[PDB]
């Protein structure tokens, strides 16, 4: 399935396989209910409205989409 | 020389004591960011601002030292990589 069709809960269970720092994040993503779609089309700002305030956190999530991005389009 | 995306917010401590030492006051944002070396390979010049680098010269000499610690990662890692061929 593309990422582009996942839904909130497979979002989750993706960032339950990221780094342990990130899981305190979370419950931000399930409360907001982030689709697949809108995973994909992540910024800096959307991560800081979602309560990740430090940008080494930041840059963390942003590195493991970008991975997800390039598997999705078989780059 | 343990490679950058290996670094630990306390391994980029000490490279920032190290090369951006006369820089001192900003060293506290790096942990309070939780910059790691994957981070490092990945910050920006607006990164360094958002994080309270806000004077131009300061940053710009911070994220001079930035690139060149990534030039000397890719340099190294090619070097290590062609040792193992392939």
């Amino acid at each position: 399935e593309p990422v582009s069709k996942w839904s909130p809960s497979q979002v989750v269970d993706w960032m339950k396989g990221l780094d342990d720092c990130l899981q305190q994040y979370i419950k931000n993503f399930e409360r907001e209910k982030i689709s697949g779609d809108q995973l994909l089309r992540i910024t800096h700002q959307e991560l800081e409205d979602l309560g990740v305030s430090r940008i080494g956190h930041q840059e963390l999530i942003l590195e493991a989409v970008d991975l997800l991005c390039a598997l999705n389009y078989g780059l | 020389p343990k490679a950058v995306y290996l670094w630990t917010v306390s391994d980029v401590l000490k490279w920032y004591r190290r090369h951006c030492g006369e820089y001192t006051q900003y060293e506290q944002l790096f942990a309070q960011h939780d910059i790691t070396g994957r981070a490092l390979l990945r910050i920006t010049d607006s990164s360094l601002q958002r994080m309270g680098v806000t004077d131009n010269r300061d940053r710009e000499a911070i994220w001079r030292e930035i690139v060149k610690q990534r030039l000397k990662t890719d340099i190294m890692e090619i070097r290590d990589m062609e040792r193992l061929n392939i």
